[PDB]
RNA sequence: CGGCCGCAAGGUUAAAACUCAAAUGAAUUGACGGGGGCCCGCACAAGCGGUGGAGCAUGUGGUUUAAUUCGAUGCAACGCG
RNA sequence: UAGUCCGGAUUGGAGUCUGCAACUCGACUCCAUGAAGUCGGAAUCGCUAGUAAUCGUGGAUCAGAAUGCCACGGUGAAUAC
RNA sequence: AGGACCGAACCGACUAAUGUCGAAAAAUUAGCGGAUGACUUGUGGCUGGGGGUGAAAGGCCAAUCAAACCGGGAGAUAGCUGGUUCUCCCCGAAAGCUAUUUAGGUAGCGCCUCGUGAAUUCAUCUCCGGGGGUAGAGCACUGUUUCGGCAAGGGGGUCAUCCCGACUUACCAACCCGAUGCAAACUGCGAAUACCGGAGAAUGUUAUCACGGGAGACACACGGCGGGUGCUAACGUCCGUC
RNA sequence: AGCCAGGAUGUUGGCUUAGAAGCAGCCAUCAUUUAAAGAAAGCGUAAUAGCUCACUGGUCGAGUCGGCCUGCGCGGAAGA
RNA sequence: GUUUAUUAAAAACACAGCACUGUGCAAACACGAAAGUGGACGUAUACGGUGUGACGCCUGCCCGGUGCCGGGAGGUUAAU
RNA sequence: UCCUCCUAAAGAGUAACGGAGGAGCACGAAGGUUGGCUAAUCCUGGUCGGACAUCAGGAGGUUAGUGCAAUGGCAUAAGCC
RNA sequence: GCUCAACGGAUAAAAGGUACUCCGGGGAUAACAGGCUGAUACCGCCCAAGAGUUCAUAUCGACGGCGGUGUUUGGCACCUCGAUGUCGGCUCAUCACAUCCUGGGGCUGAAGUAGGUCCCAAGGGUAUGGCUGUUCGCCAUUUAAAGUGGUACGCGAGCUG
RNA sequence: UGCCUGGCGGCCGUAGCGCGGUGGUCCCACCUGACCCCAUGCCGAACUCAGAAGUGAAACGCCGUAGCGCCGAUGGUAGUGUGGGGUCUCCCCAUGCGAGAGUAGGGAACUGCCAGGCAA
RNA sequence: GCCCGGAUAGCUCAGUCGGUAGAGCAGGGGAUUGAAAAUCCCCGUGUCCUUGGUUCGAUUCCGAGUCCGGGCACCA
RNA sequence: CGCGGGGUGGAGCAGCCUGGUAGCUCGUCGGGCUCAUAACCCGAAGGUCGUCGGUUCAAAUCCGGCCCCCGCAACCA
RNA sequence: CGCGGGGUGGAGCAGCCUGGUAGCUCGUCGGGCUCAUAACCCGAAGAUCGUCGGUUCAAAUCCGGCCCCCGCAACCA
């Protein structure tokens, strides 16, 4: 129910100077989630102008192999937004489990990205987010990693 | 609860249940759980079992379930006279022989194997054994 | 609701290898085709091999796909 | 409520607490009436041609937008400032 | 008598003029392109005279940018018991 | 005045106890209601058995009533029960099948007996000839099953986004391949026993078959074995078989 | 099998963590004086400290250790 | 008041009252093969049936089903 | 009442208010015969045509069909003209 | 020419009630008790993730497993059809012990008081009313406690009804 | 008399597939043409016919190869009739029969008759 | 006198486990009106009893001081 | 435990019975009349037919299980 | 099982009776008129006669079989 307000505010930029200059069109994209630390590189889309993709990948490899030359780079001028995967044992409550510490933790919750199924007792559940301060994402790791469902609760890539 | 993905015929015969197992060697993982009883295993307890056992492990090295049930026991509803027609299929459960294995296991330590088939079959019925895949 | 049942048609083999029969002697009364004629052995439609002249009787597995055959020796 | 009368329906006698600063009579000027009379106007009737359907222009609502500046918005805003 | 030599939207191409500038966002030209539409539901509008209707001419605004507004004549009814 | 009132005789019969092989085949005792009335009683009439009568309970009609009593059809009928009387000798069942307004009866057949008559007829074994698909087995098929390999296609994606299309995934995943089990209604396999047929020896008071006189029997129980059912419960239940 | 004593240190291993210094947690599984001592099996401290530990040597001095296979037993095992 | 004599006295029955409906007198109805009688030596303010059951306030909607009464044209319609 | 499969213990038969499905017809052709032919289903290619009409090819092999349920059977075909 | 379909077909042609009842049979065939059984019900036992602030096993313990009793709900018709007349109350009881109290212990997440729990132990003790026919139950007020069960869910040739 | 090849069998995956090689004098195939015999629910593709230049690709056959299919012991196990036993919801024993699966291995057929060709 | 607990945005309320102060109602804001309602689009909202100490995190630890709801006890 | 009936646009009902193509009323939406609302007039969308599986070329319909809903039964005991 | 009657536009449905040559109301549409519908009024919109043969110059007709329906009646195999 909780689930436009970034990309109106991204537009409020200053999060992005390439090559030297900022304000130019860009947007993190779905396939790296840059986050502000390790910096980026970036890549042009002919619309939509600079496709971020976060320092070193794959995909922003791919593009090497076809248009190298229109890449460029970037830093980050001003931890918003990332997705987390927490694959855990069964559940009994453990979605509250996550949402019981999320709650006046504070971060945005938009990442209703669970998945209950496989083989084993082992639900499969992720969550992206648009945490802020780079802070919270260590108390979160530490407080996530803890969960006795949980075998696992950290930054998916 | 192990069980049967749609199957042919509903309800199936009793039937005795009679002669040694079948697949005895370990052909997974390096250890195993060998049966010795000659009891009927419910989805409930298999299931249960595998829960048992992969607490241990917490969840390294793997596991093998070398059975599965496939035979609707069928039962009656209570307080209901005799005939009227075979009951209904209450639940299902494997038909497990002398020496037949269950649960191959192996990438982890033999030990905490040993330690784990003990809980897994101190929930089964049947009594059993431990075993290793001996080459050939 | 079942319990219904059709009645036994008695079939299966009614003359066995060896046995000495008339011609119009029934050798099977078979619902399909579990067998073949033979030398001196009419097949009715209802495909109950007969002995079509006296003699003795035989099982023949002759032909490619193994098919058995009746056939009434001509004893 | 009690009393009396009544077969009944009810009737007759007849309060209080509480509640507002009005309720009310007539008469006056208007407005209105699916009241009456008298009269007019493209009011209708009698006709001529139209929009509303079509694509396009323009304004408007709504929606969207980082902004769709502000105002106009029964008749008397909507090719309007 | 056909969507037809009707219709002209849309669209591509190539241009002209204005103006620092014509992509968002101008006008106009040429070649081509060539849709909806075959007189429009309920409903509703103007109009009795040189009006309705139909036809084109012009002006302010204006660098440019009228199918608007304003203005001008051409043509020219019906009907009102 | 009164189906008025309290109330004895009178009429009734609510309560309790006693009695309940009694004092009695419905009463005594203690109390009860009616008691000028639709009251009560004498005597004597009348109404009759599918009839009477009934302030209506199927109550009453001679201690009897959802059709009285007595006698007569009449030894009703009784697939039901009980019982069925002296003796010895020989043989010796079945509790199955099929059919039944049948299922605790009966009928024909199976088994019983007595009689006449017939062939190594028959049984046992060894040997030979046979079909089988069960136990077991197996997983090619019908289904089901676990893991692994490969993996279309399905989704997430990056780029492109009109469109084609191109890489990408620690995501789901068909098919086929490799290992892996499960089946009464699965079989590319397959016993023993079982059954039929043929021959030969041994032993068996013909043990066999056919015809004929008379039956009984058709409720079965348990134990072992092989199963169905039930909970691989029942001295349970339902068959085969001994 | 007992008892005498050693069981350290480099060092706070680095990171971590208001401290985690021998043991919240990833890594380490290096070397040192080595009889031996791992960046600790169990306890304990805010962290420390500290009692043990595996282990190493002293005395005595003969067997000793846990799995395996099975024979027969014990508990498990309360009724009117 | 009556009631199951011999387990039931009641809330059962009856009950006066109310309604329905039958019945015009050789009544209706009942007893009876019948004649004949009760009804009644009465005649609609009467007599039989039925439901209800003093009195008080009342007694609503339904004619489809069934039955009862009325209509008789038309189809169907027996012996003849 | 009748058919099919299992139970049914490798001949026949064999019970239960045991487990599973059917029939109370259809056809002058779907019968007889002579001649002929033999499929399913995927892959590829192909006008409209698309997961799938028809077509060509191939792999495949009877996984098809047999008027209807099941079982046995069927290419010498009983399958199809 | 028959769904004569109860399909070997009693008729051409047929549905109910009987607690007003009646007869001949059966424990072949039921209700209640018993008997076998123990699914179910009850009590106990194993494993033990987990809860218990630390720590599984002070105290509970899920997923599961094996029992024991013959109290319940039942299954089976072996006993009884020529009468087992069913629940509760009353009276009179007797046994088991899986113990409610009293007595003796261990552990306790037991300071003491008072409890939790398990082991031993059956000598004795182990309410009065309200409502309901109730047993039971809720409630009132007690008591050291107001046990759980068997005994034909004891007890009617003793009572009540 | 040896090799070819064709027809017809016996037998019927030890005989069948895949792979590699190979033959055209004859034989075979394909092949050529189709007024006519006959044929196509269209079509000489098939069928049918007249023929024969061409070829050995296809097909067919032979040869080699075992990558499979296929066959298959011995032993053991399972089961099991019969007679005993127990811890009799299953098994033990004596005892006769005795698998399926799997292993060693086998293994890319053999064969009779006739007809024509070559070599004898 | 001792012992035990309650105090959280304006009202009612969530909490909290020595770690980074919320829900609901009103309320205010914007559209509209003269201002309201209806409708439409937005929203904030707290010294956690005070206070220091253990406080990098105390709001959950600790009393000292507050009021508040129980209980015992001074019966001269 | 038992037998019968039903689940269809947002609501109520068809249509199923007897295989191919789901309609009615209100309601929702768009326009009109009105100063404005309703009413009224014009026009329009909207239903994977409870769920799964099956039978079939094809299933709202035929068949089976599951979940829901209602009915009738649960007697002698 | 026989007999008595009968399928006519989409259709309720006359014609028949007395051979050629076919009506009605609902189907719809429009105009009309309409505060606006309402209502109301006119033409259009409308089958070679239940199925197929005989006799006839010509077959609704007059008749034979024929499906379907509608009644009686034989429903004692």
């Amino acid at each position: 129910q909780l689930q436009y307000t970034p990309q109106n505010r991204s537009k409020d930029n200053g999060r992005v100077v390439v090559e030297g200059v900022g304000n130019l069109m860009h947007h993190i994209a779905r396939c790296c989630q840059p986050i502000p630390g390790d910096e980026i590189v970036g890549f042009i889309t002919q619309g939509r102008g600079i496709s971020v993709h976060r320092a070193d990948c794959e995909q922003l490899a791919e593009l090497r192999s076809h248009a190298p030359e229109r890449i460029v780079d970037a830093v980050w001028g001003e931890g918003y937004s990332l997705v987390v995967r927490v694959v855990a044992n069964d559940r009994s409550g453990l979605l509250r489990d996550i949402t019981t510490i999320l709650a006046n933790e504070k971060v945005n919750v938009l990442g209703v990205a669970s998945r209950s199924d496989t083989k084993q007792q082992l639900a499969t559940i992720d969550m992206t987010i648009e945490i802020y301060n780079l802070q919270v994402l260590g108390r979160v790791l530490g407080k996530l990693n803890q969960v006795p469902d949980v075998i696992d609760a950290r930054r998916l890539h | 609860m192990l069980q049967p993905k749609r199957t042919k015929f509903r309800k199936m015969h009793k039937g005795r249940n009679r002669g040694l197992a079948q697949g005895t060697d370990v052909s997974f993982g390096s250890f195993g759980l060998k049966a010795v009883g000659r009891g009927r295993l419910t989805a409930r307890q298999i299931e249960a079992a595998r829960r048992a056992m992969t607490r241990a492990v917490k969840r390294q090295g793997k596991i093998w379930i070398r059975v599965f049930p496939d035979k609707p026991i069928t039962e009656k509803p209570l307080a209901v006279r005799m005939g009227k027609g075979k009951g209904n299929v209450e639940y299902w459960v494997a038909l497990i022989q002398p020496g037949k294995v269950l649960y191959e296991m192996d990438g982890v330590p033999e030990e905490l194997a040993r330690e784990a088939f003990k809980l897994a079959a101190a929930k089964l019925p049947i009594k059993t054994t431990f075993v290793t895949k001996t080459v050939m | 609701r079942n319990g219904r049942d059709s009645e036994a048609k008695r079939l299966g083999v009614k003359r066995f290898g060896g046995e000495s029969v008339l011609a119009g002697s029934i050798i099977v009364r078979q619902r399909g085709t579990k067998f073949h004629a033979g030398a001196n052995v009419g097949c009715g439609r209802d495909h109950t091999l007969f002995a079509k002249a006296d003699g003795k009787v035989k099982f023949e597995v002759k032909g490619p796909k193994n098919r058995k055959f009746i056939s009434i020796e001509a004893e």
